[PDB]
């Protein structure tokens, strides 16, 4: 809840600094393929399996 | 009417509680820098009745003692709250409660029952007593007032005892307390006890001396 | 951060680093990590800047309330116990805190290391913060109870300087205090680059 | 899973001089991957004091409303000092430590003759600063102020600091941020708080 | 002044008596007569039902069952008895939940009497105006508005209680004949000729209490006549 | 945060002496177009319109609260009054970590002052001459901004919004061609009956496919 | 001793405090409500206690919702509480069902909110007569409520001190196929017929109509609409 | 019997609601005049003793809004705080200014609650709210829970003479200018206070409010000396 | 009235509650060398169940006089509190703790304005510091320790007899009960005339027992013969 | 209870609440005290209520330190004054907590006045008692100016240049209107206030039956008996 703000500034670590930092709320030049968050390629368009039984797979 | 003013500006129930606290067995005390002498008188009409000890300890390591005059059952609750205040203060703060803080909190407890409806004032004059660094005696009114007393008396006909103590400025506080008690009580009707509170220690005085000194007053 | 407090024959020394970090970015370089609550009681704040400052200022208000209705200075034990209780009420909620509530109870110096876990220790030498381990090393081989005041101050000043020398989250000015029976005194705001 | 916060660009800079306070902020309101608006003001005023926010714009607006409500309650007797207002802001912010305002508030104003600028974090800690930048562009602008205004690492004789020089430095820093900061805005507000009054200017920034 | 909801309606008089408790006892004493007779083989419990107001006597009941082994009947105002009956059912069901057995007579009477007495100290509340006869476990208990209970061999509540109680002493016997004996006893205290519709009878035999059906009460009266 | 039945997009822009708001009437449950007559443009007053998008249940709840507030107090409200009220409601819901999965656009005119505002599920809000909600914000808004709407008359503004909604239908899964247009001017508030846009789809015809 | 210390029964079964409340209510300013297939109107006396009051902006008619409005006589401040609670209950009821509150539901709310004042001890009877006009399923009904909470639907009703004279005139009146302006005319005429100048101060008229010409919305007529009628009957 | 608490007397009136009318007459006079374009507050303040500072009976709720009251000053301060809070809420959460009459809706509901039930204390304060809302509007709030718009009013001790002086000229307020309204207010005070010397440059504070303009206190030198 | 003071400075309601006790059945107590006698006088033959003397815990017994409903309420309360003490500290409490529980509740009820005092008195038989003890609690809540005491009908007469007719000689509880019967008969013949209403407990801290009316009649013949 | 609350809140036919009228009689049934304000200093002198000489003079103090620069004197029922003092201290510390400054004395007076007539409110911190406090208070402090405030049980308060409370209030006021001049030095002011006090004291004025508090821009001084000795002559 309190966010452990300052743990790194409080302990020797044998990044929680004393002041809360922005966006607390990789080494590759990636950029994005679409403005949509995770989308990269067309959606998998097929009728998707639902129902049946997953916790009793072998009781056909 | 309860917890409210009267037409003449009087807290009627509070003064009735004061009077009820006056109709109690007389207690007399006197103190010097290093000691207090506390004397209590009790009715001996019943031989089968075993007299209770009226000097009860509030906290034994702080050497705080408690005495009262008035409605006895209320004294039980007030003493319980004194002990609870000491213990809770040590739990919360980690250090012993000072005598003045204990007096203030006990006076607040006393006042609590006079600020509200549906509840009745304690109606007991309660005495807090301590000898750790110096003699100190607090007399707490049923309405929450409290102030230190060098010497005094409380209970049945205690005003005359205080008036006598005003003049009886004798160095020996045992003399002062026992003689002040003797101004009212009757040796045949009243059994008397006397205690000397010293540095973290307590003891009661011999019956012979107290009776002898009491006999010389109100002859 | 690296804070330091210890007791020696002549009194008590307190020293802090005054850097404030927000990750890799150094948000501030001159933050004050000592909360003065009265002339005979101060507290070195380590950990979250807001929560540590907030509860210390909430403790400084309790000390003033105690003084008003007792006409008497609050003891260090009561001041630190009040602080530890407040953070202990939030134990396990991620509250990050660590501070030495130090002062004089009459003629006796006492330092209470209070911690977010509700811990409360009285001792003669404490160091808190990321650079505490470096400070502990410099103090271990040099700290003595028989230090003179100048030796003790330089030891505290130098111990913090070494920690800032070697710790990323420690730097800025070495704030230095000397707490005594007659109250504390802010002995300087020395900049580590000018030693 | 619910994310209660949004980042709405940063780049607010406040510098206190000897006799004036220069506080500037970009006017862009940013979504993820997009620009909600190019004319949203990050700077609010409370009497003779200027408040500026960065981060979640709704949180800053709510905090400003809380401050204004508490200040107008307090003002039943006297005007609130900048120090009292900063302390009240810190208390208000910390009251939400379990659900913090995502706002880097910077409160600046004059206490009589003396300028004061207070910088806050999301959890309420406040300190009196000489120049502070909040938000996304803070790492791109703060070193510029440390070097040119505060003269850190300036071993030789220092160029005298003045209002016209500091405003030039501020516009230079905002140009640099808007160049290398994706979310720094299209126009920059520049307020100049002086002893007896305050005034606002505008400049256009990179708009792509 | 308007009604003080916080007022204590039950207080000691200057003579040491509780003013309102005695009035509640008077209210209970005015109720319809009901009797109980203990025997070496069991306990009988009988009460009279008023036929006025076109009450369906076949459906209206005066003797009630709390548990398989306990029965109860009252003299006084009906609403207070209905509330006390809800309370007693709660008590017995709670005991059965905990221990799984039928509540013993004495434990039930104690737990019930304490909650009855609650209202002699409850602010703004008056005591129940009902006397209760509780029959079970080969014993009888009379419970009064004060919350005071007494085990009895022969007991009466309602009108003509003292003289009926004296008559019950003259009308004891074996349980099988005790039913008719006590029906004769209470036939002396009814304003009109008693039909089987006008009387309820509950008898504790062995290990359970059961209330006679209207047809059984006819059989008891056929023995009477 | 409810994500069951979602309305797709809201487009509202201000033009010469007026304001537009437009939404499709489709409501989707996942990939299923469950309803095609769910109407999300409402009249808040004689000079205000509110269009909503997001979870339909949250839309209905929010409009129910707004209607209660409208019938309760005896004092009229300007469009900015409704903007403040809705922003407060949504921000309170967000701060109680029980947010409404709804984003709305309040548009209205008061004494020749024109309001075009947006409020998202978090209580964040802004005002601009063109505000779009949802995937409209990325698809239709860049296209709408290319036209200086401030100098358009009502017919040109309506045509531009219809073109934007046609682009949304082409390039959005959850957007249909059956739109509803709400217009507010100084002395007019109008919400048209939903009508169907006319599409082309002629680009993929190719040369040698028998058009059927 | 009379047991009027509180809302309790006397030995004859009468609740005296409710009688006193009815005495207070019966001395208020008169309001007349007349209902017809074509619409509903209510007239309200507004005595000129002093010329300093802006009578044209002080309203006796209080709206419960868009379809229910009411007026009271007696201690008219009690209508503040009654109206606030009725509004809170009925707005929520209407919008939680997305349909108008029916006349019977309004009557239920009125009776249940007014009864608790005649039912508890530390409480004071409402002390007002209350007229509640409502529209539901394209029908209009007037609900006249007494201090006891007893509320009945009427074709036309009056409250206030001049009720005794107004009621007979209403009984002489036929409402079927009367235009709304005919209702206004008759209401003003009957109100002035009960003026009794020597005992009551001069008054202004507040008229609120609810008819088809306004699709059933409550409309407070401005003085210029009936100044001619007031001049005719002054 | 009927004097002490909230109940109808046999004649059908509540005596406490009449006593609050005497209560609201305790404070010093406030005289208020309104014109469509501007409004005036005139007050008489007397130092309670030679060494007491003036109590500043007039309180500005917001720029272009003034409030003043007579009676128990604690209730008046409560109402001042209530109006300030309502101004803040209405400006922020509703994007508008306080409505002169409807801003008092919650306060009127609370006052009605107090007049309907015992235990709660009746408000002993009568207030005047002069605010610019589509023009200058003046509102009189009464402790019974009703706020009514007025052309001009006088509250406080001896306010009936001021009220009649104002009422003799009410129809001409829409034609008077600001100096004329101030003169009429001072005339009303003079009629209430014909004793010379009592009204002076120090005892009278005049507040001016003009539509679309801030409220200002103006010197009383030009009107009394 | 209620629980409030008066010009005289006394709680009249508590005084009336105390007066109520004297109308109850007589109960007596006496501390002896080897135990405590607890005696009670019922109004009817009651071998079915004990009604005047009860048990709180293995080493505390109480006699009852006054309002039976309140008496049983606070008896159950005291038993529950004794069991709570055993739950807390894993051993049974002494007489003082039960006295404290009941006195605290009684004082609460004589201090609360909207309630009435409990109209009954208890006599507690128990041990403390390895010596027998005999306490008492009035409706006011005061705790009185006694060598011997009486409550109920003939309370004043029996108390006076104990004051000035009971020998000061320490005696085992057999002679203690003999002397109790002596003074009781001297006060009133009805005590020596009938014995089937008596409940008498020979409290020994570990082995307390009740006396059969055959034992009571064995005491009766001794008292009848000693005077002849 | 509803009946007791109604008894508290009943108005008199003349106006003022009955309980307020009774509290205003109770408020002056105590020892006298004088407060003097001058543009340099504010004084507050009170005679101690020494019921008996066995009661030591030190422990019957009548001035309470409300905050760093606020002192509170009182007359009337002294029991209520410790509750008032505790709540005043809480208010002052809360004000510093919110705003990091010493509150204006007027702000404390406003808070206490608001809390006064809140008998009915169910939360302790939002009221003083269930009745008016039977004490009259003279609250002095420094808030960029020496301030003297009097708070009555009615909840009303006024800023004063000089006031006297207690049984000698009227006499001391009739003497103040002749003797008081604010253009006087602090030491001569102390002499004048002690002279005025001695007129009403039951016994002879000395440095042990008198308590004096003087608050100035420099210090919130409480005078020791060895210092009152300087001004008694």
């Amino acid at each position: 809840g309190f966010g452990n703000v300052g743990e790194d500034d409080l302990h020797p670590q044998i990044k929680k600094g004393a002041i809360f930092s922005p966006e607390e709320f990789d080494g590759i030049d990636k950029t994005d393929i679409f403005p949509l968050k995770k989308k990269r390629d067309p959606d998998s368009d097929h009728f998707k399996k639902t129902g049946g039984d997953d916790d009793n797979p072998f009781l056909y | 009417a309860l917890g409210i003013f009267s037409p003449d500006g009087r807290l009627i129930q509070v003064e009735y509680a004061q009077q009820a606290s006056e109709q109690g067995s007389l207690v007399v005390f006197s103190s010097d820098t290093n000691e207090i002498c506390l004397s209590i008188e009790t009715k001996t009409h019943n031989k089968m009745l075993i007299d209770q000890n009226k000097l009860l300890p509030v906290d034994k390591d702080l050497n705080i003692w408690y005495t009262f005059s008035g409605i006895k059952p209320d004294s039980y609750k007030v003493l319980n709250e004194a002990r609870l205040i000491c213990r809770n203060y040590k739990i919360k703060t980690g250090t012993n409660i000072s005598f003045d803080e204990l007096a203030y909190e006990l006076s607040l407890y006393k006042q609590k029952f006079t600020l509200d409806s549906s509840m009745r004032p304690f109606g007991i004059r309660s005495i807090l007593l301590q000898v750790k660094d110096m003699a100190k005696i607090y007399v707490l009114e049923p309405d929450g007032n409290y102030s230190e007393y060098k010497c005094g008396a409380v209970g049945q006909k205690s005003v005359s005892v205080c008036e006598y103590l005003e003049k009886c400025e004798e160095e020996d506080i045992i003399f002062r307390s026992v003689s002040g008690l003797g101004t009212v009580v009757q040796s045949d009707k009243n059994k008397v006890m006397s205690y000397v509170i010293s540095k973290d220690e307590i003891r009661r005085v011999e019956d012979e001396t107290v009776s002898q000194i009491i006999s010389t007053v109100s002859v | 951060t690296t804070t330091l407090a210890f007791i020696f024959q002549g009194g008590m020394v307190i020293a802090v680093d005054s850097r404030a970090s927000a990750g890799s970015y150094i948000a501030s370089q001159n933050v004050h990590k000592v909360i003065r609550v009265n002339k005979h009681l101060i507290g070195t704040m380590a950990g979250g800047a807001s929560d540590c400052y907030f509860w210390e200022k909430k403790m400084g208000l309790y000390a003033k309330l105690y003084e008003l209705k007792n006409n008497k200075r609050i003891s260090v034990s009561a001041a630190s116990m009040y602080l530890s209780n407040c953070v202990y009420s939030y134990k396990g909620q991620g509250l990050s805190l660590g501070s030495m509530v130090c002062g004089y109870d009459g003629d006796k110096p006492v330092i209470y290391y209070v911690d977010d876990a509700g811990q409360r220790l009285s001792g003669d030498l404490f160091s808190v913060g990321s650079g505490s381990t470096i400070a502990y090393g410099v103090l271990n081989e040099s700290y003595r109870f028989d230090l003179t005041k100048e030796e003790a101050l330089n030891l505290g000043k130098k111990a913090i300087w070494h920690a800032t020398h070697r710790d990323a989250y420690s730097g800025g000015n070495v704030n230095l205090y000397f707490m005594d029976k007659n109250g504390w005194e802010h002995l300087g705001t020395f900049d580590v680059d000018k030693f | 899973k619910f994310n209660p916060y949004e980042d709405n660009s940063g780049s607010t800079v406040s510098i206190r001089l000897n006799n004036s306070i220069i506080i500037a902020a970009d006017t862009r309101h940013c979504s993820e991957m997009g620009i909600y608006s190019r004319n949203t003001s990050k700077i609010f005023r409370i009497g003779d004091f200027l408040l500026t926010i960065t981060g979640f714009y709704a949180d800053g607006y709510e905090l400003y409303n809380r401050l204004k409500y508490q200040v107008q309650i307090y003002e039943s007797f006297n005007k609130i000092s900048i120090h009292s207002l900063a302390n009240l802001a810190s208390k208000i912010m910390y009251s939400k430590r379990l659900f913090p305002y995502y706002s880097y508030v910077t409160l600046s104003g004059f206490e009589g003759d003396n300028p004061y600028v207070y910088s806050f974090d999301c959890l309420g800690h406040f300190e009196e600063v000489d120049s502070v930048c909040n938000g996304s562009g803070s790492p791109l602008i703060q070193p510029l102020l440390d070097s040119t205004i505060e003269k850190k690492n300036w071993a030789g004789e220092n160029y005298e600091v003045t209002e016209e020089y500091v405003k030039d430095i501020v516009r230079r820093g905002f140009n640099a941020a808007s160049e290398r900061d994706v979310k720094t805005g299209d126009n920059v507000e520049i307020w100049i708080i002086k002893k007896d009054g305050m005034t606002k200017e505008y400049e256009r920034l990179r708009q792509d | 002044m308007f009604l003080d909801t916080h007022k204590q309606l039950t207080l000691f008089t200057s003579e040491g008596k509780l003013d309102q408790c005695d009035n509640a006892l008077k209210a209970a004493t005015q109720g319809s007569l009901s009797v109980g007779c203990v025997s070496e083989n069991g306990v009988v419990l009988a009460s009279l039902k008023e036929s006025n107001n076109l009450v369906i006597l076949s459906e209206y009941k005066k003797i009630y069952q709390i548990s398989p082994n306990l029965g109860i009947t009252y003299s006084g105002c009906q609403p207070d008895f209905r509330i006390q009956y809800n309370l007693s059912l709660k008590i017995s069901e709670e005991y059965t939940d905990i221990y799984s057995t039928n509540i013993p007579i004495r434990l039930f009477v104690e737990q019930f009497s304490r909650q009855i007495q609650e209202y002699t100290i409850k602010k703004g509340y008056r005591p129940f105006g009902t006397l209760l006869l509780i029959v079970g476990d080969n014993k009888m208990y009379r419970v009064d508005p004060s919350g005071s209970y007494t085990s009895l061999q022969v007991g009466t509540i309602g009108r003509e209680y003292t003289e009926s109680g004296r008559l019950l002493e003259r009308r004891k016997g074996m349980l099988d004949d005790n039913i008719s004996t006590c029906v004769e006893c209470i036939r002396e205290y009814c304003g009109r000729s008693v039909k089987s519709e006008d009387i309820d009878i509950g008898v504790y035999r062995g290990q359970e209490f059961r209330v006679y059906s209207k047809e059984e009460v006819q059989e008891v009266f056929d023995s009477i006549n | 945060m409810k994500n069951f039945v979602i309305g797709s997009g809201v487009i509202s822009l201000r033009y010469k002496n007026g304001v537009i708001t437009c939404t499709d009437t489709q409501a989707s449950y996942g990939n299923l177009c469950k309803f095609n007559d769910v109407r999300r443009i409402f009249r808040l007053s004689s000079n205000t319109l509110i269009s909503l998008s997001g979870e339909i249940s949250d839309i209905q709840f929010l409009m129910n609260e707004l209607n209660k507030l409208n019938e309760s107090d005896p004092v009229k409200m300007s469009p900015r009054g409704y903007l403040n009220l809705v922003q407060g409601i949504l921000y309170n819901k967000r701060s109680r970590v029980e947010p409404l999965n709804v984003s709305v656009s309040i548009v209205g005119v008061d004494d020749d002052d024109f309001l075009v505002s947006c409020v998202n599920h978090l209580g964040n809000f802004y005002e601009d001459n063109i505000v779009c909600t949802g995937l409209s914000n990325m698809i239709a808004l860049p296209f709408l901004r290319t036209c200086n709407v401030l100098d358009l008359e009502r017919d040109e503004a309506i045509s531009l919004v219809e073109k934007a909604m046609t682009v949304m239908c082409y390039r959005s899964c959850r957007s249909s061609n059956r739109i509803q247009i709400g217009v507010v001017e100084k002395g007019l508030v109008d919400i048209s009956d939903p009508y169907v846009l006319n599409t082309d789809w002629q680009v993929g015809h190719n040369e040698e496919e028998i058009v059927l | 001793a009379i047991l009027d210390v509180d809302t309790v029964y006397t030995n004859t079964g009468d609740i005296l405090q409710i009688g006193y409340a009815q005495k207070a209510a019966d001395n208020g300013n008169t309001a007349i409500c007349m209902k017809n297939k074509k619409g509903l109107i209510m007239i309200a006396e507004k005595p000129i206690e002093s010329k300093l009051y802006v009578s044209e902006k002080n309203f006796r008619i209080k709206k419960v919702n868009n379809s229910i409005f009411q007026i009271s006589s007696g201690i008219e401040t009690d209508l503040v509480y009654i109206n606030e609670n009725l509004k809170n209950n009925l707005i929520s009821e209407k919008h939680s069902n997305d349909m108008d509150v029916s006349h019977e539901s309004v009557r239920n709310q009125i009776v249940n909110i007014i009864h608790q004042f005649t039912r508890y001890s530390g409480v004071r009877p409402i002390g007002i007569n209350l007229l509640t006009c409502s529209k539901y399923k394209n029908e209009y009904k007037i609900l006249q409520t007494d201090c006891t909470g007893k509320s009945l639907f009427f074709k036309s009703s009056v409250i206030g001190k001049g009720s005794r004279i107004v009621k007979t005139e209403l009984e002489k009146l036929n409402l079927e196929n009367m235009e709304i302006r005919d209702l206004v005319e008759n209401g003003i005429r009957i109100l002035y017929k009960s003026y009794d100048p020597l005992k009551d101060k001069p008054f202004d008229i507040e008229i609120g109509i609810m008819c088809e010409e306004t699709n059933g919305e409550f409309v407070r007529l401005e003085k210029n609409q009936y100044s001619e009628i007031i001049e005719k009957y002054k | 019997d009927y004097t002490n608490y909230i109940i109808f007397n046999p004649e059908g009136k509540i005596k406490q609601l009449e006593f609050i009318n005497n209560t609201v007459q305790l404070g010093s006079t406030v005289v208020a005049l309104k014109n469509k374009s501007f409004g005036v507050f005139v007050t008489y303040n007397e130092k309670r003793s030679k060494f007491a500072l003036q109590q500043k009976k007039i309180f500005p709720i917001n720029s272009k809004s003034l409030f003043s009251f007579s009676g128990i000053t604690n209730d008046g301060t409560k109402i001042v705080k209530y109006l300030k809070n309502s101004t803040v809420f209405e400006n922020i959460r509703k994007g508008r200014d306080i409505h002169p009459i409807h801003v008092f809706d919650d306060l009127c509901y609370s006052a009605c609650i107090r007049t309907l039930t015992n235990g709660n204390r009746l408000y002993g304060v009568q207030g005047l709210l002069l605010t610019d809302y589509q023009g200058i509007s003046l509102v009189l709030f009464d402790p019974k829970g009703s706020a009514k718009e007025v052309r001009g009013m006088s509250i406080g001790s001896r306010s009936q003479s001021c009220r009649t002086i104002l009422e003799d000229e009410c129809d001409k307020f829409e034609e008077y200018n600001k100096e004329e309204l101030v003169r009429l207010g001072i005339k009303a005070l003079r009629n209430a206070y014909p004793e010379t010397g009592v009204l002076n440059k120090d005892n009278v504070d005049i507040w001016i409010l003009e539509t679309n303009q801030e409220s200002k206190q103006i010197k009383s030198e030009e009107y009394l000396q | 009235s209620s629980n409030t003071f008066t010009e005289e400075g006394r709680l009249l309601q508590t005084e009336y509650a105390i007066k109520n006790v004297s109308k109850g059945g007589t109960i007596i107590g006496l501390v002896c060398k080897d135990g405590v006698i607890l005696l009670g006088i019922n109004k009817t033959e009651l071998l079915d169940e004990r009604e005047k003397i009860y048990k709180i815990n293995p080493k505390v017994y109480v006699s009852v006089s006054g309002l039976f409903g309140d008496a049983m309420l606070l008896k159950k309360y005291g038993q529950v509190k004794a069991q709570d003490f055993l739950y807390e500290f894993d051993y049974d409490c002494d007489i003082d703790r039960i006295c404290n529980f009941i006195s605290e509740k009684k004082q609460l009820f004589t201090q609360y304005n909207s309630t009435r005092p409990f109209g009954f008195s208890f006599i507690y038989a128990g041990m403390k510091n390895n010596k027998f003890k005999l306490c008492s609690t009035d409706p006011s809540g005061t705790i009185n320790e006694w060598k011997g005491v009486c409550f109920g009908e003939n309370e004043d007469a029996i108390n006076n007899g104990l004051r000035n007719d009971f020998p000061d000689e320490e005696m085992d509880m057999e002679r203690g009960l003999f002397e109790i019967f002596k003074i009781l008969s001297k006060v009133t013949e009805c005590s020596a005339k009938d014995h089937k209403k008596y409940e008498i407990l020979y409290f020994k801290n570990e082995e307390s027992r009740f006396l059969e009316f055959e034992e009571i009649e064995n005491i009766l013949l001794r008292i009848e013969e000693e005077k002849n | 209870s509803i009946v007791s609350r109604q008894n508290a809140n009943t108005y008199s036919a003349e106006g003022r609440l009955y309980q307020v009228e009774y509290a205003m009689q109770a408020m002056n049934l105590g020892t006298s005290s004088i407060g003097i304000k001058t543009k340099d200093y504010v004084l507050l002198a009170s005679e101690k209520k020494i019921i008996s000489k066995l009661q030591n003079p030190s422990s019957v103090k009548k001035h309470y330190r409300v905050y760093d620069h606020i002192a509170l004197g009182f007359s009337g029922i002294s029991a209520d004054v410790k509750t008032i003092v505790d709540k005043s201290r809480n208010f002052a510390i809360n004000h510093e907590y919110l705003y990091d400054e010493n509150c204006k004395v007027e702000r404390l007076l406003e808070h206490l006045a608001d809390l006064s007539l809140n008998f009915d409110k169910k939360e302790a911190d939002e009221k003083i008692f269930s009745r008016p406090f039977g004490a009259s208070l003279l609250i002095i402090g420094y808030d960029t100016e020496p301030r003297l405030f009097s708070l009555d049980p009615s909840g009303s308060y006024l800023e004063y240049h000089a006031k006297a409370i207690g049984s000698g209030s009227e006499v001391i006021e009739n003497m103040l209107e002749q003797e008081f001049d604010p253009n006087v030095d602090i030491n001569s002011g102390l002499k004048n206030i002690l002279n005025m006090l001695s007129k009403v004291m039951k016994d002879k004025i000395n440095n042990f039956n008198v308590e004096i508090t003087a608050i100035t821009k420099n210090e919130c001084k409480i005078l020791t008996p060895e210092e009152i000795e300087q001004f008694l002559e």
